[PDB]
RNA sequence: UUGACCUCAAAUCAGGUAGGACUACGCGCUGAACUUAAGCAUAUCAAUAAGCGCAGGAAAAGAAAAUAACCAUGAUUCCCUCAGUAACGGCGAGUGAAGCGGGAAAAGCUCAAAUUUGAAAUCUGGCAACAUUUCUUUUGUUGUCCGAGUUGUAAUUUCAAGAAGCUGCUUUGAGUGUAGACGAUCGGUCUAAGUUCCUUGGAACAGGACGUCAGAGAGGGUGAGAACCCCGUCUUUGGUCGAUUGGAUAUGCCAUAUAAAGCGCUUUCGAAGAGUCGAGUUGUUUGGGAAUGCAGCUCUAAAUGGGUGGUAAAUUUCAUCUAA
RNA sequence: UGAAAGUGAAUGCAGGUGGGAACGCCCUGGCGUGCACCAUCGACCGACCCGGAAGUUUGUCAAUGGAAGGGUUUGAGU
C-alpha cells in the first residue's frame, strides 16, 4: 500500500476509461484534412480574401484588457461611422456584430479607422460587368487573392517611451494613496449609512 | 526498452523477487489511500500530516482571473527593459527618464527585493509595495500607478 | 481613485460615449393598446378568488395579514407588495 | 316541409404516408449489481451494462431570459488551457466543472402579437393544355372548375429593431436559349530497355563476361535471387475520344419597374409567446455547497416587467439579458 | 505568507563564529585565504501577540489609517 515517498496518488480510474480512450494516429490525416479544406475555399471564394476582416477589441478582465486581440464583428454604430450600410457590409464581407456597443471613443475610432483602411484598399467587382455603379471599382484587371492579416494586422498600443519626471510625480505617494484608495472603497457603505442616520437624527 | 529490464534477470528464480513467505498477493493492504487513519496511520500522520479535516472558509465561484497579480522585484526593474535603452540611460544624466511598464512584461505587483543604480526612472505599475516604491525614490525614480 | 486599479470609480479613464438605447431593453413598459386590452379583459374576467381574498382583507384594514395572504399565494412578497398595490388601487377606484 | 351550418361517421372512395432491418457514431427514456471503501447501510462503481423508443451521414447544439465587474467581451461546436482547480464527499474511499486566454471553423435568421379593408391580394385538388428531364421513370408553368380559408391564407414587422409619417439621392430578374473559351468530374484508351554468350542445374530467374534503359532499380508473375521475358511502375494533377457537371464570358430573347428597396432626420408611437415564470414541497440529479438541472403535486404573478450576477432573508441601488 | 481581508524579503562585502576544498606564502609544520557543506549567532519578509506615529477625509474630539519599537514564539520563506 501507501509507503513510498513522493505524493498521495490521485488517478482518477475507478470507471471504465479503456473504453473511452481517445488516441491522436488521425492527428497528421486531421491537418492535411484541413488544409485541402482550406485550399479549396480559397479558389472556391477568389478572388475575395479567404479570411473576412475582424475588429480589434480588449480582453474583458484584468488579466487581459492591456492586450487587443480580434473580435467577431464591427458594431452598427462603427459601420455607421464609417458610412458603411447594414445591408451591405455582409455582402462586401464586413461582419456585423450587433450585440457588441463602443461604450469609449477610443475603440470606436479603432475600428472605425479599420474599416475606412478596409473601404479604400477593397475592389469591388461591378455585379454587371461593364457599369459601376456607386461603390463600384472602374478597373478590376489588377484585383487579387491577399490576406487581411498582410493588409492590416491587429496591432497592440506601443508601450511609451521615456517621459520627463514632474514634480508632481516627485510628490506623489503611491503606497500611501493605494491604501487610503482601498479603505475609501471598503468603508464607502458604513459612511454613508452613518451620514443618513445622523441626518434623520438631526 | 525490455531487454535492460529486471523481469529479464529474475527469469529462473521462483518467486520474481517477491518472497516465498508473504508472496505478492493482489491487496494485502487496501486499494489506495484507504486505511490512513486506520492501518496506514503510522505514515500517514508521519510522512503527510495535516491530511485529514478542515481548514479555512469555504468560497463560491472563485476566479483567478480577477486575482491575477504576478510580481517582480526591483532589481528585475532594469532587466526589463531592451539592452538598447539600458545603454542609453544606466549611468548617464538624462533630463527625461525611461518608463519601466510592469504590466506590459506580465506583472501585477513591483515588490522591494534588490536594489537599484542611482538613475532616475518612472516605474508604471498597478501595485507597489511600501518599501519598494521607497528604494524607487530615494534612487531617484517615481512610481506612477496605472489602472 | 480613477485610473488606479483600486478605490470607488478604479479603472482607466476613457472618453465616455452615450450608448444608443437598446430596443430589447423598452420591453416591460406598457403599451396604449396593452393597457386598453387588459382594461377589457379585467372588466370581462373579474378577480381570481384569493384577489377577491385580498381585496376583502384590505377592505377591512387587516394589511399585515392580507400582505401575508398574497405572499402566500402568490409565492414573493415582491409579488405579495406588487399585487397589493393594484388591488388597492382597484378598490379606490371603485369607491369613487 | 325543404334547406343552411356545426359535429360525427362510412367507402376495395381519389391521391398519399407510417411500420421492419442496420444501430460503430447520434438524441432521449429506463436502469442495476459485481466492485472500492481492507467490514458496511450514504458514497463509489455509474447519471455505467442490460431493457425501450427515434434519427442522420453526421447527429446534437446554435444566433443569449450568455459572461462578466474589464480599457469590458459577444450564436453553437471541437481542441489546448483553465484544472485534478473552485467545489462535492461516513470532508472518509473517492469525485470534480466554468468564465477568461490560444486555436480549428465561421453565417445568419424565421414566426405570434398590426385594418389588404378602395376590394383573400394566399392555397390544395380535378380536368385540359403546353413544357421540362440523371429519367418516355423527373420537375413544373398556364388556363379553368370544385374546394380549403375571414374562428385569418398573402404582402408588411421581429427588438439588432421596426411601423407611421416626412424630402432625396442611390440601388434592381427566382429570368430562358446560343456559342465558344476556361475548370472539375468519374473512364475507355496509349507507354523505355538482353531473354546475347560460357559454366552449374530437371528448369537460369544463379555465378562469370558483354551490353541497354532509367521521370521507370515499387510490387507481382514466370520451372531457384529478373530494372531490361511478362503484367506493371515513372512520365500522369497528361495525351487522346467520348462524357458529365461548375463559375464566368460572348450574345439573342422574354423581361409592364406606375414598381420594390437601402440610407436620412422624427418632441412621435412602438403590439413582444401563461397552469408559463416564480414559490413551497417531494423524488431524482449536479462540482453547484439554506437546491445545479429535471419531474410530480399544491399555490400561481407581472408590465420598466420578468430572468441571471454561484451563502438563506427583507429593502434599496447598479450592471446585464429578453424566457415560456 | 495567512483561513481570509491582505501585506510582501540588504544595518553590514547580502552578516559574524567553528570545521573545511583548492591555492598562495614561510622555515615537517606555520601564516594568509576560504568554494560546497553541515553546528551555530544575528538581520529581513509574512502570520500571531503587543504597540498607535504620520498621512487620508468622513464623523476631526472622531472616522479611516496603520510607520517606529517590542516578542526571541510561528512558515512547506529571503
Amino acid at each position: 500500500a501507501i509507503h513510498v515517498k513522493g505524493q498521495l496518488p490521485n488517478a482518477h480510474f475507478h470507471k471504465d476509461w479503456q473504453r473511452y480512450v481517445k488516441t491522436w494516429f488521425n492527428q497528421p490525416g486531421r491537418k492535411l484534412r484541413r488544409r485541402q479544406a482550406r485550399q479549396t475555399k480559397a479558389a472556391k471564394i477568389a478572388p475575395r480574401p479567404v479570411e473576412a476582416i475582424r475588429p480589434a477589441v480588449k480582453p474583458p478582465t484584468i488579466r487581459y484588457n492591456m492586450k487587443v486581440r480580434a473580435g467577431r464583428g464591427f458594431t452598427l454604430e462603427e459601420l455607421k461611422a464609417a458610412g458603411v450600410s447594414r445591408r451591405v457590409a455582409s455582402t462586401i464581407g464586413i461582419p456585423v456584430d450587433h450585440r457588441r456597443r463602443n461604450r469609449s471613443e477610443e475603440s470606436l475610432q479603432r475600428n472605425v479607422e479599420r474599416i475606412k483602411v478596409y473601404l479604400a484598399h477593397l475592389i469591388v467587382f461591378p455585379r454587371k460587368a461593364g457599369q459601376p455603379k456607386k461603390g463600384d471599382a472602374t478597373d478590376v484587371s489588377g484585383a487579387e487573392q491577399t490576406d487581411v492579416a498582410a493588409v492590416l494586422p491587429i496591432t497592440q498600443e506601443a508601450v511609451e517611451e521615456a517621459k520627463p519626471i514632474t514634480e508632481e510625480a516627485k510628490n506623489f505617494n503611491a503606497f500611501s494613496t493605494l491604501s487610503n484608495e482601498r479603505a475609501y472603497a471598503r468603508y464607502a457603505g458604513a459612511r454613508a449609512a452613518f451620514q443618513k442616520k445622523r441626518a434623520e437624527e438631526a | 526498452p525490455t531487454h535492460v529490464s529486471k523481469t529479464r534477470k529474475l527469469r529462473g528464480h521462483v518467486s520474481a523477487g517477491h518472497g516465498r513467505i508473504g508472496k505478492h498477493r493482489k491487496h494485502p493492504g487496501g486499494r489506495g489511500k484507504a486505511g490512513g487513519l486506520q492501518h496506514l496511520r503510522s505514515h500517514f500522520d508521519k510522512y503527510h500530516p495535516g491530511y485529514f479535516g478542515k481548514v479555512g472558509m469555504r468560497r463560491f465561484h472563485l476566479m483567478k482571473n480577477p486575482l491575477w497579480r504576478p510580481t517582480v522585484n526591483l532589481d528585475r526593474l532594469w532587466t526589463l527593459l531592451p539592452n538598447e535603452a539600458r545603454d542609453k540611460y544606466l549611468g548617464k544624466n538624462t533630463e527625461v527618464a525611461p518608463v519601466i511598464n510592469v504590466l506590459q512584461s506580465g506583472y501585477g505587483k513591483v515588490l522591494g527585493k534588490g536594489r537599484l543604480p542611482e538613475t532616475p526612472v518612472i516605474v508604471q505599475t498597478r501595485y507597489v509595495s511600501r518599501r519598494a516604491e521607497e528604494k524607487i525614490k530615494q534612487a531617484g525614480g517615481v512610481v506612477e500607478l496605472i489602472a | 481613485a480613477p485610473g488606479l486599479v483600486v478605490g470607488l470609480n478604479k479603472g482607466k479613464t476613457l472618453t465616455k460615449r452615450q450608448l444608443p438605447e437598446r430596443p430589447s431593453r423598452r420591453k416591460g413598459h406598457l403599451s396604449k393598446r396593452t393597457a386598453f386590452v387588459r382594461s377589457i379583459v379585467r372588466e370581462v374576467a373579474g378577480f381570481a378568488p384569493y384577489e377577491r381574498r385580498v381585496m376583502e382583507l384590505i377592505r377591512n384594514s387587516q394589511d399585515k395579514r392580507a400582505r401575508k395572504l398574497a405572499k402566500k399565494r402568490l409565492g414573493t412578497l415582491k409579488r405579495a407588495k406588487g399585487k397589493i398595490e393594484e388591488l388597492t388601487s382597484v378598490i379606490q377606484s371603485s369607491r369613487l
